[PDB]
């Protein structure tokens, strides 16, 4: 008698699965296009700053090409090196004096980080 | 007080530096939690202190703040009717404070700091005070609680505080060199109180029961062990030492036990009532609770916590019985503390230190002549429950070498509805010989010879079980049979005892005395009978049988009219009928 | 019964012996690796 | 029999329905949300 | 996103990483290597030079130059839910059912608090298994821990299910507050190989149970620290139902020698000296802070009950596994090789058992008034054919006195009745019908256990296992 | 890697019948072999390898002694392979690796074995391996590990080495090929214990994961009686699941007969400590009808030779006919007994040296055999009233 | 000692009974001496100048007042010079190794030494496989006509099998000949236990062919009638001589003969046919029904003898 139910039960959690990752691409793709916006290098200096003062004493910061022209007046003036790379899209990195210690700032990373917080929320609004 | 940070986090281990000056065995809190940790070894500005609780989540650098003093107590008013933990925590504030669980780092006062009492000096300015004198008075349900001066305190009294209401807190008496004398101190639980001088044991402890009085009797001031088995009456023979025993305050040690015995422990003894009040007999008494899932430190403090508040209950001038449920659970906890430490195992794992660390405890009890001048006396009674009910393994030997009686218990008798199921055959006491005295200048000038009359009755009893099983006890000698009854009256009127009955749970010794008196006449009579030609079945049916049976259950005011129509009776029925 | 319980107490008491050699054996041997490899260097 | 496994497969079913189409009106605010939240 | 780089050494399960002062005690990080796949660690020491890492699972391709760890969590978590109902999990959380993971109403920690004594009550209602050898004569209570001690190739798994399958509760004979609480079912576990993992997921799919239960499955050739956190997880789900939402919660914990065992290895590759026998010194104290998460509270409807499950190794009930938990519980459960081998399920021994709350959960407003002196009877009567079926082998049948007879068919029926009940789910009521059937052959007068007025209101009846109890 | 593992519910033949009865071990499943130098763990591997019904053979021979390793190498290219007539060695890989060999590949070569193993697997047979001493490579890893200077967890072995069992057994099982075809794995390994001590730690490893273990007996391997499985230390949990199979292929109550053959000797097994107490002639009649009649089974029953040209290989439906004449004289005599005769009259009966010589009679006579047996077994009793 | 000097005297190949082969020549003999006394010794330099083979004979002698760390490279050095002479100039070599305790003993002293982790009772890890490296230089090699064959003697300590150098010979070495105080102190010799001992290439030297047909069987039965001899002297330990059967007592009865005759010898040499009609007459004592294991045909061509004919 339960185990009727249960395909109930197995429906209902794989459709409220199925709306969860609807949303999760969703934002996944909107944080995608966020840089060719000129909001970008609004969001690129509050990462890096962010970042490096999450790291004390760091040597060097990594960005994109694209985003070291918005970021040298601030790293100059922030006494550290900056290096181009062709990956760490929309994403900084700082690495530690030592060089053995790193801190990153991605929005496609604080996603993944923060989704486990999100999840009871994105939950209590969508059926509330 | 000496500062210092964390340099390395490893289990229960935390390595501190900075910590140059710190002293060895002292109190520490490590953490912003605050968790508290013990001092186990010093090298260089290195302090390898050992936490109590959990340590998941600590860092490299948390500060660590050491206490400077060693672990102690608060002795003063307001511990009667409270229940401890393992380094004396009221758990009634926890609860109210953190819900039902007990959370790490939860602070608390083992002393209510908030309760007024009633204050009475005894002293006056200009006279001069040393340690061990008592100061004044409270009321305290039913007792005058003395606030001691400590014992190290010596001087001369500038100032006193007036009766009437204050707190425990406030100073109460301020001597000359301005130290201030309030209504505690506090005292190391390691180190032993002192006292005048020791008096040997010359007076017994009546624990109101007739086997353990008359044949297996501990003096005040001596010690006693007694095994565990399950569905033997351990916990009722306890509770009614509790109940119905000489001493003033009951101290009551848990060391480790089941969480189910623990809420039994706790449940049952709040809805008892002493018998000389009527009042909650949990008045009279100090809980000490631990569970096997408590810190293994406070497991291995509990006994020493236990035994120094008797200690300083003595020192009031009262008598104090204390009892430990089960000294195995905490030789258990010696012995995981001693392999944390990575110390050489001695024998099954025991450190080797383990009879110095038992010698040391069960030498606090005796009866002492207290710094006041004053008598007083603590009777440890040590519960042992060793693996499989053997007797070899190293804890209970250990025991034996130091205790002055062993009541063994056993299962047999409880399931043969026998209560208590202490067997006679194995269990031993050595203040026999040495309260001999006191019997004859008290209760009698032939009592030890009755007694002893007892014993050699049922050892001859026991000396023919043998027939018994082979062929059975109707075929037998007139002798045999007649020796083999007057063991089986023996048992089942004088070793029998019900503690659930409103008069027959507590037994002078007096009653005792002339229940032994009637038995050995009754046998008398009985040898002479058939000396002169009598068969034992027609002595079967004596009314003098059924008197001597229903010779308990009497009040003890009613008991010496008993005695004497049933030694009349006893002369006049074994001449009128054959 | 006598004899069997004088040899059962008789082989707990070696294998117990035996195995307080195996570890006194092995803790001497951990603590001289970690003295040489921490004060020496 | 397979009566009562197919009639509780259909309420599955409708239950699973009813749930997508409750999350699809929300799932704009739900986005908004969580891009709120992520982005510093 | 704070990741280290810079190992300086890899050995066995052990990996050091230097400058990585922020790592707390026993925080969980991830390791990932050149090839970009990610391994799971847990730290076990911190220090000013380096920390100290041991690897979930084998170490095969990671290399010094390439190596980084990056953390998880300070200290390890369990997202709970009153959702978690009829789901799977792999020991460490993580679902294997296929189905998508639930949304955790909050995250605890799954070491947790111990109780406070004084909050503690007596436990006061029984738990109806469905097993006559369980329910009648050795009766488990809400709130006990009772364990199930057996043997090598016993079916231990069986019967777990089966208990599992059939446990319930009984708010009707409470007599008075009769109402039912959900109840639940926690089943836990560790160190199981793939056959024994597919019966249980057919046996817990096929009748419906799963749908009322939650299961924490670890396998063998599993890392050993998640059949080490096992357990500790499936007491926190057991605790927070049944503490936040009344739930009446029963935890199975299977083959605590493999946890002991992990337990073992986890502690030799810290390098710390064992103790007695090879096993840690504080192996007392950590069984202690598993079975002491079971009990009833104050003020809460809620319960736990645990059945923890453990093969003793050669038999010995001195091995130092079921010393100590018979040490901690109270009370055990039998299974014997002789019933095993002859033919009879469960085969449960009702001589060498016990339980040490039985008197508590049984009698009058519980059950039915007569529990106890049936029980007794039937043990004295049992234990009496037992030497008497011995006896026969060298005095003979013929040699027999009349009562000894009735002693030996009691025996017989006994086992072939009463302990032989196969698969079927007996009520307590028809279980004791049967258990007086089977005292009606002895001759009333030598019922010496039983009160009269029990006597004539249930002797005379003739067996009920053939008629089903009606 | 698979697609999907499987409930196995097959039988895996391997001729003798004590195994193939008392203690079976499915396709997919696990068995293990303890036992001390002498018992017949080598011998019994042999015997699998030559008689059983996978069709690809891989053996182990880690440790493995010189002269007993070319033994195989000689012998079986001679041999012919049951099910096709080819040669033996058709079907078998070999994995030698002696004592005197490097330590470091006695380690390895259990690896390989069971990835060969494996890979035959994937491309679609049933395989069976055979791993020679578990414990010769316990001790590699021992060896290595104090090399190391790593603290050991106890006897010397390191922590990790419950761990390798435990992967190293769970690679069998009857699984669903990334193609889609069935294939299946079987190990049985042995372990020698030191001294025949049974709670040695890799012993006490193996015994929590396999499905099946025949632990060997010293004392019957003394008395030079064979294969000396201690049949009272032993376990199958194979029986429930294949018990479909046999009532197909051998019989309806093929399940009731080994019941009965268990639960008799069981019976023999608890009589023996009270004929250990006072001696057989203090029991009675019945009593000693039942140990007669486990005597019985045990010599003639579950003893079986390896080197027999018959003997050495026994097909279920042999085993069947058996037990089957075993358990009708047993009825027999409990009737007899009933009726007044006595044990040593029974005993002197001319059918039991008919009953004894059953298993040395060639596969093809046996379906006769067998019913002139239970006819001689009907008409002996009935005739004596 | 005593039975190793006999083994060497004695021991000579049978080429009428395989058909092939004729006057193969003497066995070579490579002594080794690890820590031996003088006595012994001695005793050995005499026996084997008595039998004349010292001219046939390598010696080794390390003396058990020699260094003590020598005795690692003498069993080699034994085994470099007999594989050298039986592979390269078809010599039949027997190896005879006086004490491998002593070996072992040197061993765990260079192993302690050296602070290895010791494996069992101090001993290091690795001696199985430093024991397997000496036992193993042993065997035939194909398309070669030299042999190598190893009779390692060596002291169990306090008569234990469960020590670790008798357990790792034993799973290393193909059998073993466990002698029994017990019947040494009977007066017995040699006291050869035959239950605890075992030969693994049994099989392949005896049958048709080779020796008498009936060999296997033989031995089959002699091993069963033997343990239940030893079974029933264990019962009658405790329900007397008097309450025994018929059969109990003709068992005890062949067990008492079996000792005294046919494991008893003294220094005389039998032949293989002699050891079997020896066998025959013990196993005639019992019942022709109870002789299980051998076959009927055997049993008529040979049952039946009388043990008092055998001796003159
Ligand atoms: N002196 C006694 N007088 C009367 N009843 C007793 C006495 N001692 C024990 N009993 C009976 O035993 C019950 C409980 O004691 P029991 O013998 O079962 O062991 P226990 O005190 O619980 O011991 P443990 O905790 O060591 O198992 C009581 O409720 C009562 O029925
Ligand atoms: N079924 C059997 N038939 C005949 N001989 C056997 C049998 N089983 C074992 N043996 C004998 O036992 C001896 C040792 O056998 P082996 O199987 O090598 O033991 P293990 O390998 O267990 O140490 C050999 O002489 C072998 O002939
Ligand atoms: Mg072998």
């Amino acid at each position: 008698e339960s185990a009727g139910e249960l395909l109930v039960a197995t429906a209902r959690t794989q459709a409220r699965g199925e709306v969860l990752e609807e949303v999760r691409r969703r934002v996944r793709e909107a944080l995608e296009a966020l840089p060719q916006k000129p909001e970008w290098p609004e969001v690129v200096r509050k990462l890096a700053l962010e970042a490096l003062e999450a790291l004390p004493g760091a040597k060097a910061l990594v960005a994109n090409p694209e985003d070291l022209p918005h970021l040298e007046a601030l790293a100059r003036e922030r006494g550290v090196e900056l290096q181009a790379e062709p990956a760490l899209r929309l994403g900084v990195r700082a690495v530690g004096a030592e060089g053995k210690t790193q801190v990153e700032n991605s929005l496609l990373a604080r996603l993944d980080r923060a989704w486990d917080a999100l999840s009871s929320k994105v939950a209590q609004a969508l059926w509330g | 007080m000496i500062q210092g940070v964390i340099q390395k986090i490893a289990g229960p281990a935390v390595i501190a530096k900075g910590m140059l000056g710190a002293r060895m065995y002292d109190i520490c809190k490590v953490g912003e939690e605050g968790l508290v940790g013990e001092i186990i070894r010093l090298d260089g500005d290195t302090a390898f202190v050992q936490v109590y609780e959990d340590t998941s989540g600590l860092k490299v650098g948390e500060p660590v703040v050491s206490t400077g003093l060693p672990l102690a107590v608060e002795l003063g008013p307001g511990m009667l009717n409270g229940i401890y933990d393992g380094i004396q925590r009221p758990l009634e504030r926890i609860r109210e404070k953190t819900g039902i669980y007990i959370t790490r780092g939860v602070v608390v006062h083992a002393l209510d700091r908030e309760k007024k009492w009633a204050w009475t000096p005894m002293v006056k300015p200009g006279d001069e005070v040393r340690g061990g004198m008592v100061l004044g008075t409270v009321p305290e349900f039913g007792f005058t609680h003395k606030i001691l001066v400590p014992p190290d305190v010596r001087g001369r009294v500038k100032e006193v505080k007036p009766a009437g209401e204050y707190t425990v807190e406030e100073p109460v008496v301020v001597l000359e060199d301005g130290t201030e004398l309030k209504m505690y101190h506090t005292w190391p639980v390691r180190r032993a109180r002192p006292v005048q001088r020791k008096l040997d044991p010359n007076t017994p402890f009546l624990t109101g029961m007739r086997i353990l009085d008359v044949l297996f009797p501990v003096a005040m001031g001596g010690t006693a062990a007694i095994p565990g088995p399950f569905g033997a009456g351990k916990s009722v023979t306890q509770q009614s030492l509790a109940k119905w025993s000489n001493a003033d305050v009951v101290v009551y040690v848990g060391c480790g036990e089941r969480g189910n015995e623990m809420t039994d422990v706790l449940v049952e003894f709040p809805e008892l009532t002493d018998p000389k009040t009527g009042g909650p007999l949990m008045h009279r008494t100090v809980l000490i609770a631990n569970t096997s899932n408590m810190p293994v430190a406070a497991r291995e403090a509990s006994i020493y916590v236990g035994v120094t508040i008797a200690e300083y209950f003595r020192d009031q001038g009262f008598s104090v019985a204390l009892m430990a449920d089960s000294t195995s659970r905490w030789a258990e906890a010696l012995r995981e503390i001693s392999s944390r430490l990575e110390e050489m195992p001695a024998e099954e794992g025991y450190p080797p230190y383990l009879a110095a660390r038992l010698a040391a405890f069960y030498e606090r009890a005796g009866k002492v002549i207290t710094l006041g001048g004053e008598e007083g006396a603590v009777t440890i009674v040590g519960a042992v429950s060793p693996p499989g009910g053997d007797m070899s393994e190293p804890v209970t030997q250990s025991t034996l070498r130091i205790v002055g009686a062993f009541w063994r218990l056993d299962a047999s008798l409880a399931f043969r509805r026998h209560f208590p199921a202490i067997n006679w055959n194995g269990s031993y006491s050595l203040f026999t010989s040495a309260l001999d005295p006191w019997y004859r200048e008290n209760v009698a000038e032939d009592y030890p010879e009755l007694r002893d009359a007892i014993s050699e009755l049922l050892q001859r009893e026991a000396g023919l079980q043998e027939i018994v099983q082979l062929v059975g006890p109707d075929a037998l000698q007139d002798a045999e049979r007649l020796v083999i009854e007057v063991g089986r009256i023996i048992r089942e009127d004088f070793l029998q005892q019900n503690a659930y009955h409103e008069v027959d749970a507590y037994c002078s010794m007096k009653k005792a005395y002339g229940i032994m008196k009637m038995i050995l006449a009754f046998y008398k009579e009985a040898e002479a009978a058939i000396k002169r030609g009598v068969s034992i079945d027609e002595i079967l049916q004596l009314p003098v049988l059924e008197r001597i049976g229903r010779a308990r259950y009497v009040s003890e005011e009613e008991f010496p009219a008993y005695f004497e129509e049933a030694m009349k009776e006893i002369q006049g029925a074994f001449k009128a009928l054959a | 019964i006598p004899g069997i319980r004088a040899q059962i107490r008789f082989i707990q008491q070696v294998l117990e012996q035996r195995e307080r050699e195996d570890t006194f054996r092995l803790k001497r041997i951990k603590g001289k690796i970690e003295a040489r490899e921490a004060e020496e260097e | 029999t397979e009566a009562l496994l197919a009639r509780y497969r259909e309420r599955a079913e409708a239950e699973a329905k009813a749930v997508r189409e409750k999350a699809m009106a929300r799932l704009d605010e739900a986005v908004a949300l969580v891009l709120k939240e992520v982005l510093p | 996103k704070k990741e280290y780089t810079g190992i300086t050494y890899i050995s066995g399960p052990l990996l050091f990483v230097e400058n990585a002062k922020d790592l707390a005690y026993g925080a969980i990080v991830d390791i990932k290597d050149g090839t970009g796949r990610v391994r799971g660690g847990q730290v076990i020491e911190v220090s000013e030079e380096y920390a100290v890492i041991q690897v979930f699972e084998e170490t095969t391709g990671l290399d010094l130059a390439t190596t980084s760890v990056s953390l998880v969590e300070d200290v390890a978590r369990l997202g709970v839910s009153k959702e978690m109902l009829g789901r799977r999990f792999n020991g460490i959380g993580k679902p294997i059912d296929g189905l998508p993971p639930i949304t955790p109403e909050k995250r605890l920690p799954i070491t947790g608090l111990p109780l406070n004594p004084v909050a503690r009550r007596k436990p006061e209602q029984f738990i109806q298994t469905g097993i006559s050898t369980i329910d009648v004569m050795n009766t488990l209570v809400r709130g006990q821990k009772l364990p199930i001690f057996s043997g090598s190739g016993l079916p231990a798994n069986e019967i777990a299910a089966q208990i599992a399958r059939q446990a319930t509760v009984r708010p009707d004979l409470s007599g008075e507050g009769e109402k039912e609480e959900p109840f639940a079912v926690v089943f836990a576990a560790m160190g199981i190989t793939q056959r024994e993992l597919s019966y249980f997921i057919q046996e817990f799919e096929r009748t419906g149970a799963l749908s009322r239960s939650v299961l924490f499955l670890n396998k063998a050739d599993d890392p050993t620290i998640e059949r080490i956190l096992t357990p500790r997880m499936a007491l926190t789900v057991a605790e927070y139902l049944a503490f936040e939402h009344d739930y009446h919660v029963l935890v199975i914990l299977t083959d605590m020698t493999n946890y002991c065992e992990a337990l073992r290895e986890i502690g030799a590759a810290r390098e710390e000296i064992p103790g007695r026998r090879g096993y840690p010194g504080y192996m007392y104290t950590d069984l202690a802070t598993i079975y002491e998460r079971a009990g009833v509270v104050e003020g809460k409807k809620g319960s736990v009950t645990q059945i923890p499950i453990l093969s003793m190794p050669d038999d010995d009930r001195t091995h130092p596994i079921p010393d100590l938990t018979g040490y901690i519980t109270e009370g055990q459960i039998q299974l014997s090789r002789e019933l095993h081998r002859k033919g009879i399920y469960p085969p449960i021994d009702p001589l060498p058992s016990l339980s040490r709350l039985m008197n508590n959960g049984v009698g009058k407003g519980k059950t039915r008034e007569d529990h106890k002196q049936v029980s007794d009877q039937l043990y004295s009567a049992y234990a009496n054919g037992v030497d008497i079926r011995k006896l026969v082998a060298i005095i003979g049948e013929d040699a027999l006195t009349e009562n000894d007879r009735r002693y030996l068919q009691f025996a017989d029926a006994f086992e072939r009745f009463f302990i032989n009940q196969g698969q079927q789910n007996r009520s307590i009521e028809e279980s004791l019908q049967i258990a007086w059937a089977l005292l009606s052959m002895l001759p009333q007068g030598e019922l010496k256990r039983i009160s009269k007025d029990h006597i004539g209101k249930y002797y005379g009846q003739k067996l009920e296992e053939i008629w089903g109890a009606p």
